[PDB]
RNA sequence: AGUAGUAACAAGAGGG
RNA sequence: UAUACCUCUGCU
């Protein structure tokens, strides 16, 4: 299904597909969101992603 | 003056006359009755076979199991079965030795293999003994019908969806001692008319034992083998089960991936490459003998191949051959050979009795041969019932020794590669040397040397050596002589002949419908032209005469003909209709447009610009209700036997012509009426998920999941999406309605 | 997206079913589907033959009552309501199928010939297809592997399965990237062409798979092995006959360029064995035709490197393809060959490359730029370079470019990290020139890697250091520093090709003696050549004409044979003997034929016919023995055994027949060859063989242990096939 | 397993093991070997599903296609064609039947057709048409439990087949079906216009395989085979209660191109509830003859012969009358066997494709279509056949005929012993032909081959004069050679 | 009876 | 026990 979201967004859009599967998506921007979450700090796993 | 046609011999080698001694063009020999009386004379030769082995009563079962392997050296030319161990390993050890690293890569793509390997996997393939039903049952059934029944019980590992998974629950069924299964059978109720009674079928719980089902998972069933060529005789091919299935699978294709990297070796390939593997053992034997040296050829059959060769020495192998990898998978794969080594047979439907004088007749099943009197039976017969009572156990036989035709497959060649591949010059060390090419019980082998009697030490070598791994040379079908001439049909004289008569029960009208016919027949005739010398005149012929065949047959004779069939008039009316009659097809009443250069071409491609637009937009209608859409795996596929069985792919458009006969309906009045309904609900569910998942029929879609949910998830965005960026009023519905069922339950 | 919703409600509403799409999972939904209670028939032939006598043997969806009336205009029943067991589906007289084609709803389909490319393609090579005319002949045909799928744009099976599911299932796509343009330009190509064709997705998936990747197949070939003549194989040979044939469509660069290779060396290699080699090639080169062109106006045309073409090139006075150019710097090779080979090789950062790694000497001179150089090469090494330029920096630049250029190990064992260089229209440059782009931008570990010799002092002459610097008497290995026309080539009567300073380049006897298989029919039109291709051909055809002029040629072997042995008939036979055999293989034959005329009584015809043929050519005066002789065919050597029958030379009695690999090329004498009552001569030089050996003469002897016996001696020896006989050493010499 | 390592093993065992297992070539040589043994018994009677030889016609002219027209107005204009009928009298009888039921269904039958009207006929279940289809001869089926204790319930009989002798019809029926006729048999179906050359060549060839094929006697064979089995087939599949009349006709050309239709007697098919491919159809043939069955009575032990008329003909010099004979029977027939039977039409390919492999290799040899010499240039230079002078060499257009024969025979007398007699020794003639080859053959167990192939010769008169022409081949060559 | 050939068919099951 | 009918099946 997930994969068949991308897919289904990107081909109603200009959107690249990603090369992983990304965690949601905001209609009115057109942004596939990639959420992270952690114990660490921010910019170790903001640098890390 | 009479007339021999034999006499053309004076003149024509025989192999060049080859065709007069092949009367294929009349009915094979047929098996009426039953297969038990050749069950069991299989299952006591392949006993008496290793009468000297170690008898031992089996823990779990009870079967009288003979062993025969490392038992006594035979000291008689008569079919043995008593390998020896370490004598096997050798030459499996020396097959190591002159192929670096060849089971290397063979395990490590058996490992990917297993890894990567489905459980959908299993559902292709032949039919298998369904110990659920005790009849045999297509694959995907009997595998379905075993995955319920060990759902209902504690088993469904499998339910992750991939075979290994499934292939572990098999192995922990044998320790649930009462396994829960459902039978059916017939009730008769009472019904009012506004009474007569009524039969319907009712189900029923039964709980077997440990003694049970251990022996119905280690059951194979018999039957004759019909059909067969070249033989006075019945034999009993037998059928396997539905646990040892996923075993055998990696075990063959193990030995599959050994076989295909070994010039000795026949399998998989086919004809073509046979004989291109045959022809370089001989140019290779020829250019690495000397000016001064001697080349005989035997031309080779193996008496007994199955009844002679032994599950414990297929486990050797299987151990030998993954020495050094994981145990899991060591373990995996001698799974198989052990439940071989403890294999017991069905002995099918039983016997037939018939009274003269009170002119009735009545059926026994093979069960109630323990408890019989033998009154009934002649010598033959009730002295074969003799000797099997003392195998025989809960209706089945006890087979540990030996094999059965349809079991297994090659694995058994790798054995009799390995000792042609013992033959070297550089292994042997000897005054003569010896190399050729095998498939199962049949073979050729070239033996070099300087001498005749050079020549006879390298026989008898070569045919004690095989003897001491149970491999029986027969000195009666197998012969010998200088190399020039000699293989499964095939003719080698100085170069391999043509051997047409072969294929002459091929040419006719297939059965599968119009449009596959017509394809299979034209590609039938251009193959035979390439592969098996069938010259211009003969192939017009050909041609000619399957458009008669399948004209008479299809009840489709042309437009203009006189004719008189419940067609005729329907393909008038088409036939006056219609413009251009050469644009119309032969199963709609048109001509026949081939010839020696059309036969690669599809009909409907070959009349397409000659096609009123009409018609053709009639004849491919993609809407049209006689078609019913397969899966892009099962499309244009038909069956074929030349070997056991296998699928033949041909070229055709999809048309009205493209259809299918009606099914079988004999299943109606019998107990298991029930799977019709069960089939046609079933499909109902996959029509529709196809819907939501047209890729689906396509590639099969890998995925854990309840297969409602997969079909909701995708329902809310499409629905979302085909708004989104595609009335909300639609959208609200569906969404509502989305809700509202999963709600449900 | 409604009725589809609707449906699965009314369908969730009955629990039967609710529980299946509840309870199986989206793996178990493939197992349940293929559940049936049908099964494989077993005899389908006996099974319509039977079934097409009943009145409603079809199956059709229940629609059809809709779609199609129930009775027709003849009063023929169409359709029942008898449903097929274990379906939805009704039972249907063929009727029905008829009225359908006859009177059912009209589609739209003009646009089907797209989907089944596949198929109309087939007809479309037919169509415009020619036919020569049929030449009867002994057929060799060779089994091998080959392509079975014309047209197939050549990606793996997921690679071809990727680019499927993107043009009819986009949304429902996996999960997996697009390599390059090979997948993308199929993609939209195929994605424009099938624009809305109003037909079931399965079989234009169908269709796709079967299209685009390959498929082979073992047969037996002869001649052409292209795939679009592999598709005609069944009209354009027979046992006995070839159908001259071409397929419609232009014929493919590869192929073109791999048989001009295989005509060339066949056409030289003739040459070679005539008087006038010269003259003979020319003749060849303007009769022979590939694929029904001339060979000539291909020749002028084709960029091919090839010694036996560039020989053909020479002699037809067409410029050889010796330049080229890489790097910016444009190449000449004065002396070599390019030797190239197919391979795969580690980057110091262990990354696989695919080379064509050159082999062999080979003599450049290389000049660009504001720099020039001569160099030497041979296979991954760099043995000279003599550089040159207006600036050091212009002579470092060159330096680099060929020390890429000798693809030595060096220079990749020095390759750290990854090279992902991408020419400007976004295309991925060859290895060649990846490695190129890297070390112009980073040469440092390259020349700490290169190494260095210490070197004698010349002048005019200096050596360069790892450093820039430069040293009188130390250098990186293999270069010097120091401070360019079309070269007039010539070729002489027997193929010598020489430069103007009459320095030899190409020899015909260094030509490649490989006999592969030709992709495109080759035709000569040749009295030189057999009208056959091959050496089985050779054989066949040389030992037919001796058979066929038996008799004619029987009176000339006593009259004057050495014109006999000069026929030109046995020259093509030559070529398929060793260069350095001939002489001494005629000099043993002639002298075997000299003593079965001086040895009065013994007579062999069949014998003569044997070796005949190896006759034809200046002997030498040698006195070895020779138990067979070798003749090159197909790549492997057959060994033709001069006493009694080989696999090369089969005298059948049986058949009265000779038979030549396997192929009979005549009945012999009608029977005056059978009645040969004689004692052998003419096997070994200057013995004779009287019959069985006998053990009073002691122990066997073997052919290399006869130059120690007495000129009337008679002893045993091992003569071959495990066969001993007596033999004795004549008096006289012939 | 995993620590396993070879030593020597093979060779040690090699030397423990017995010297009595060997393998010893004994050299072949065809000189010495004896003649293939032939059983003893009665002799084999006829066992066809048709009058081969024996058959007569009664014919009309009728411009009609191949197949078209009603069967049974064909027959009933064909029965016209012949005045002298006669009253019906046996004249060799069915020794093991009710004979007087079978006199008495040629009436009825007779009759039944002289009061019909329509396409189809189904004839009346008479209590003499139920004996002679096997009405109700099944035994009824019935729990064990319910007949367990009955004393002649036995397993039925099993035993090998009745071993019977070579008579001398079986190579009579060859020697004519090896012949040519005065009618084009076979009507080929229309091809794509031809436009290769080779296409040219190959309808030039095909015309020629076409004439010496169609006239062929063995080909009408064919035709009845196609023609019967075919509506056999489709009858019993249609009218499974029914017992239905089938006229045994054909189509065919004068040497005229004249279109004639013949008719060679009726069948009358029985109950027809075939659910296994072996499952039996009894139907009874009544077909006319000239032949008298008393001149050679061993032939005919399945029928029962009537004698119903008369007519005249004339010899060369002498015309006289002779009597015409029925020959009745009941026979039967699986789906498998008639489905094979339909399929008939294929040895035609087994006996061209033989030829034409024939000419095209000689073809390529002497490098030119060998064809209208090998049938134009007429040479008799292929051995087919032996007289008491000696061994005959026939044409090609003979040898096309003798092997259409043997390819049809092998049809009609399909049998598991063919099978295996045909299997077994091929091996011999190979090792035959490997010693004429002097390619130095050796045996190991040459007897067991011997028993082999002499285990497959029991009782079928194709299979025995198989094994007799085996033996006439083995004699002839040991002649030439020695 | 006949088919057939190492065992079957010569209808099977049901309204018992 | 017999005689008539009626339904299902023709590779299961
Ligand atoms: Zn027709």
């Amino acid at each position: 299904i997930a994969w068949t979201i991308v897919n289904s967004i990107c081909n109603m859009t200009e959107n690249s597909k990603p090369r992983f599967l990304p965690d949601l998506y905001d209609y009115k921007t057109n942004k596939f969101i990639e959420i992270g979450v952690t114990r660490r700090k921010v910019e170790d796993y903001y640098y890390e992603k | 003056m009479d007339v021999n046609p034999m006499l053309i011999f004076l003149k024509v080698p025989v192999q060049n006359a080859i065709s007069t001694t092949f009367p294929y063009t009349g009915d094979p020999p047929y098996s009426h009755g039953t297969g038990t009386g050749y069950t069991m004379d299989t299952v006591i030769r392949t006993h008496d076979y290793s009468s000297r082995g170690i008898w031992k009563t089996n823990s779990e079962t009870g079967a009288q199991q003979l062993n025969p392997i490392d038992g006594p050296l035979p000291e008689d030319n008569e079919p043995s079965g008593y390998a020896q161990t370490d004598c096997v390993l050798e030459l499996i050890e020396g097959l190591d030795r002159s192929h670096p690293g060849l089971f290397e890569t063979a395990c490590q793509e058996t490992i990917d293999a297993i890894q990567q390997t489905r459980v959908d996997k299993l559902t292709q393939g032949r039919q298998t003994y369904d110990w659920t039903l005790n009849r045999n049952q297509p694959a995907a059934t009997a595998l379905a019908n075993t995955i319920e029944v060990f759902r209902k019980n504690g088993y469904k590992l499998n339910e992750s969806g991939r075979l290994i998974d499934f292939l572990k629950d098999v192995l922990l069924s044998f320790e649930n001692d009462s396994m829960e299964v459902t039978t059916h059978f017939q009730k008769k109720k009472r019904i009012r008319d506004n009474m007569i009674t009524q039969r319907t079928i009712g189900k029923k719980r039964v709980k077997l034992t440990k003694k049970n089902y251990l022996i119905r998972a280690l059951t194979l069933n018999t039957m004759t083998k019909d059909a067969e060529r070249g033989k006075l005789k019945r034999r009993a091919i037998a059928t396997p089960g539905m646990q040892i299935r996923g075993f055998v699978y990696f075990v063959e294709l193990l030995a599959r991936n050994i076989c295909e990297r070994l010039e000795q070796s026949g399998l998989p390939v086919g004809g073509n490459e046979k004989k291109a593997k045959l022809a370089n053992v001989i140019k290779k034997m020829m250019a690495k003998s000397t000016d001064e040296e001697l080349s005989y050829t035997i031309t080779g059959d193996n008496t007994k191949w199955n009844e002679n060769q032994n599950p414990r020495i297929f486990l050797a192998m299987v151990l030998r051959i993954t020495a050094g990898q994981p145990e899991w998978f060591r373990d995996l794969l001698a799974v198989a050979p052990i439940m071989f080594s403890n294999k017991v047979a069905r002995l099918g439907r039983g016997y037939m009795f018939e009274s003269k004088s009170m002119h009735l007749r009545t059926q026994i099943s093979a069960e109630n041969l323990s408890d019989i009197n033998l009154r009934y039976f002649n010598e033959d017969t009730k002295k074969k019932i003799e000797k099997i009572r003392h195998l025989m156990v809960e209706g089945t036989a006890s087979l540990s020794p030996g094999m059965m035709m349809g079991m297994f497959n090659m694995l058994s060649t790798v054995l009799g590669v390995s000792v042609l591949n013992l033959g070297q010059r550089e292994i042997l060390k000897r005054t003569y040397w010896w190399d050729g090419l095998q498939s199962s019980d049949d073979f050729a082998l070239i033996i070099n040397g300087h001498f005749k009697e050079d020549i006879q030490q390298g026989v008898n070598h070569f045919y004690r050596t095989c003897k001491l791994v149970g491999i029986n040379m027969s000195q009666k079908k197998s012969y010998i002589n200088k190399t020039g001439t000699f293989f499964t049909s095939f003719f080698y004289r100085y170069g391999f002949v043509a051997n047409f008569s072969m294929e002459l029960p091929s040419f006719g009208v297939a059965g599968n419908n119009e449009s596959a016919d017509m394809s299979i027949g034209t590609t039938v005739i251009k193959t035979n032209m390439i592969n098996n010398d069938l010259g211009p005149a003969t192939a017009q012929m050909a041609i000619q005469l399957f458009i008669k065949d399948y004209r008479y047959t299809y009840r489709c004779h042309r437009g203009d003909t006189n004719l008189e069939t419940r067609r005729t008039k329907s393909i008038k009316r088409l036939w006056t209709e219609t413009i251009s009659k050469a644009g119309l097809l032969v199963a709609d009443g048109g001509p026949n447009p081939y010839n020696l250069r059309n036969l690669h071409i599809p009909e409907v491609c070959l009349k397409w610009s000659l096609m009123d637009p009409d018609y053709r937009g009639r004849l491919c209608n993609p809407n049209n209700p006689f078609v019913h859409h397969m899966e892009v795996e099962s499309t244009n596929l038909a069956v074929v036997m030349p070997g056991p069985a296998k699928s033949l792919e041909y070229d055709a458009v999809a048309t009205t012509h493209s259809w299918t006969p009606k099914r079988n309906r004999s299943i109606l009045n019998t107990n298991q009426r029930g799977i019709l309904e069960d089939e046609r609900i079933y499909q109902k569910c996959c029509q529709v998920f196809e819907k939501f998942f047209p890729s689906s029929t396509y590639r099969r879609p890998i995925g854990m999941a309840s297969m409602l949910d997969a079909m909701l998830s995708r329902a809310r965005i499409d629905a979302r999406i085909d708004l989104e960026s595609g009335s909300s009023q639609d959208f609200s519905e569906i969404t509502n309605t989305c809700k509202a069922i999963e709600a449900l339950k | 997206s409604m009725e589809r919703i609707k449906e699965l409600m009314e369908m969730v509403k009955n629990s039967r079913m609710r529980e299946i799409l509840t309870t199986t999972s989206v793996d178990h939904m493939a197992v349940i589907k293929k559940y049936t209670s049908g099964r494989q028939e077993k005899n389908p032939a006996l099974r319509m033959k039977w079934m097409m006598a009943m009145k409603y043997p079809i199956s059709a969806s229940s629609r059809i009552r809709e779609m199609i009336p129930e009775k027709d205009e003849d009063g023929n029943t169409l359709w029942t309501n008898t449903k097929d067991a274990g379906s939805n589906r009704v039972l249907v007289s063929p009727n029905a199928v008829t009225w359908w084609n006859r009177a059912g709803p009209v589609s739209d389909v003009v646009h089907y010939p797209r989907v089944y490319k596949m198929y109309f393609d087939r007809l479309e090579r037919l169509t415009h297809g020619t036919f020569g005319p049929v030449k009867f002949y002994n057929q060799v045909k060779v089994r091998k592997r080959v392509d079975i799928n014309p047209g197939h744009k050549d990606l793996t099976s997921r690679e071809a399965q990727e680019v499927i599911m993107e043009v009819v299932f986009p949304n429902e796509v996996g999960a997996r990237t697009l390599s390059s343009d090979a997948q993308l330009t199929i993609t939209k190509e195929k994605k424009e062409e099938l624009k809305n064709c109003k037909i079931s997705p399965i079989m234009v998936a169908y269709m796709l798979e079967r299209e685009l990747v390959r498929r082979t197949r073992f047969l037996p070939i002869a001649g052409a092995t292209s795939s679009t003549y592999v598709e005609v194989l069944h009209l354009t040979q027979g046992t006995c006959w070839e159908q001259q044939y071409t397929p419609g469509g232009e014929a493919e660069n590869d192929d073109l360029d791999q048989t001009l290779i295989i005509a060339s060396r066949n056409i030289v290699r003739r040459s070679i064995v005539a008087i006038d080699p010269l003259a003979s090639l020319l003749s060849m080169c303007h009769t022979t035709s590939i694929s029904s062109e001339p060979l000539v106006e291909i020749l002028r045309s084709n960029p091919t490197d090839e010694q036996a073409v560039n020989i053909c090139k020479a002699a037809l006075g067409i410029r050889i393809n010796n330049s080229f150019s890489f790097g910016g710097y444009n190449f000449k090779r004065v002396k070599g060959s390019s030797q190239r080979t197919e391979k795969a090789v580690l980057t110091g950062n262990l990354q696989t490359l695919t080379m064509t790694i050159f082999e062999g000497y080979e003599e450049f001179n290389v000049s660009g730029k504001r720099a020039s150089a001569v160099l030497k090469k041979g296979a991954q090494r760099l043995i000279q370079a003599i550089i040159g330029g207006r600036t050091l920096e212009d002579i470092l630049n060159l330096m680099i470019t060929l020390m890429v250029f000798s693809q030595e190990e060096k220079m990749l064992k020095a390759v750290r990290g990854d090279l992902n260089f991408v020419n400007r229209a976004n295309q991925r440059l060859n290895p060649m020139y990846q490695l190129l782009r890297h070390f112009q931008k980073d040469s440092s570990t390259l020349l700490k890697n290169w190494g260095t010799e210490e070197i004698d002092p010349i002048m005019g002459i200096a050596g360069i250091m790892p450093d820039g610097t430069i040293n009188k008497t130390q250098t990186l290995m293999g270069v010097r520093l120091s401070q360019n026309e079309r070269i007039r080539v010539n070729i002489d009567k027997y193929l010598r090709v020489r430069n103007e300073k009459g320095e030899l380049l190409i020899s015909p006897e260094e030509v490649s003696e490989a006999q592969g298989q030709e992709k495109l029919p080759i035709n000569y039109n040749s009295s030189l050549m057999w009208e056959v291709n091959g050496p089985e051909s050779i054989l066949t055809n040389t030992y037919h004409w001796i058979i066929k002029n038996w008799e004619l040629l029987k009176t000339q072997w006593m009259t004057d044979p050495t014109v006999l042995y000069n026929r030109i008939e046995f020259e093509p036979f030559q070529t398929l003997i060793p260069k350095g055999n001939r002489a001494i293989y005629s000099g043993f034959t002639r002298t075997l034929f000299q003593q079965m005329r001086d040895v009065e009584g013994t007579f062999d015809s069949i014998q003569i016919i044997k070796l005949l043929p190896f006759s034809a050519h200046p002997p030498s005066l040698g006195r070895t023995q020779f138990s067979s002789f070798t003749l090159n065919i197909r790549g492997a050597p057959l060994r033709l055994l001069i006493r009694g029958n080989s696999q090369v030379f089969n005298y059948n009695q049986m058949e009265n027949v000779i038979i030549v690999l396997g192929k009979s090329v005549g009945s012999p004498e009608r029977s005056i060859l059978t009645e040969s009552s004689s004692i052998e001569s003419a096997v070994l030089r200057g013995f004779l063989i009287l019959g069985k050996a006998n053990s009073k003469y002691g122990p066997v002897l073997t052919i290399g242990e006869l130059d120690k016996l007495g000129r009337g001696e008679k002893a045993n020896v091992l003569i071959g096939q495990g066969d001993t006989v007596l033999v004795m050493k004549r008096k006289r010499d012939s | 397993v995993s620590s396993f390592k070879a030593n020597g093993n093979i060779e040690a065992k090699l030397g423990a093991m017995s010297e009595k297992v060997n393998a010893q070539i004994e050299s072949f040589d065809p000189r010495t070997i004896r003649e293939l043994e032939l059983p003893e018994g009665k002799f084999c009677t006829q066992r066809s599903k048709f009058l081969l030889m024996d058959a007569m016609k009664l014919s009309v002219l009728n411009p009609a296609h191949e197949g078209e027209g009603i069967p049974m107005k064909d027959a009933k204009a064909c029965l016209d064609t012949f005045w002298g009928w006669k009253k019906a009298t046996i004249i060799k009888k069915h020794e093991k039947g009710v004979n007087t039921n079978y006199l008495m269904i040629w009436e009825q039958l007779l009759e039944s057709i002289k009061e019909m009207e329509g396409k189809f006929l189904n004839l009346k279940k008479t209590n003499h048409l139920k004996w002679g289809l096997g009405e109700g001869q099944a035994p009824e089926k019935m729990d064990f439990e319910d007949c367990k204790e009955v004393p002649d319930l036995f397993q039925y009989k099993s035993e090998p087949p009745e071993k019977r002798k070579l008579a001398s019809w079986i190579q009579s029926e060859f020697n004519k079906a090896s012949e040519l006729t005065n009618s084009n048999w076979i009507e080929f179906d229309e091809l794509g216009n031809d436009v290769a050359p080779i296409e040219h060549i190959a309808s030039r060839r095909r015309n020629f395989f076409t004439a010496e094929v169609s006239q062929c006697r063995a080909s009408e064979y064919i035709m009845k085979a196609v023609y019967i089995n075919t509506a056999l087939l489709n009858s019993s599949c249609t009218a499974m209660e029914e017992y239905q009349v089938i006229p045994i006709i054909t189509k065919c050309r004068d040497t005229s191109g004249q279109r004639r239709t013949n008719l060679y007697g009726f069948i009358i098919k029985g109950r027809s509830h075939l659910r296994n491919d072996t499952d039996v159809v009894n139907f009874i043939s009544l077909e006319f003859s000239l032949t008298d069955p008393r001149n050679e009575i061993h032939k005919w032990e399945k029928y029962c012969v009537l004698e119903i008329g008369d007519m005249e003909i004339r010899t060369s010099i002498s015309t006289i009358m002779k009597p015409v004979y029925l020959y009745v029977r009941t026979n039967g027939t699986s789906k498998i066997k008639m489905k094979w039977g339909m399929e008939m039409r294929r040895c035609l390919l087994q006996s061209l494709q033989q030829v034409e492999s024939m000419i095209e290799a000689e073809s390529a040899v002497k490098e030119k279509d060998m064809t209208e010499p090998f049938f134009r240039n007429r040479e008799n230079d292929w051995p087919i056949g032996e007289s008491p002078q000696g061994i005959e060499k026939g044409t090609i257009g003979k040898v096309c005929r003798v092997l259409l024969a043997k390819s049809v025979f092998n049809s009609i007398y399909a049998s598991a012993q063919l099978e295996g007699f045909s299997a077994e020794s091929r091996k011999l003639l190979l090792l035959i032909q490997a010693f004429r080859d002097n390619l130095d053959p050796g045996t190991f167990d040459l007897k067991g081959l011997y028993e082999a192939i002499e285990e497959c010769i029991i009782n079928d008169p194709w299979v025995l004069l198989n094994a007799s022409w085996f033996n006439s081949f083995l004699k002839a060559v040991q002649l030439s050679m020695g």
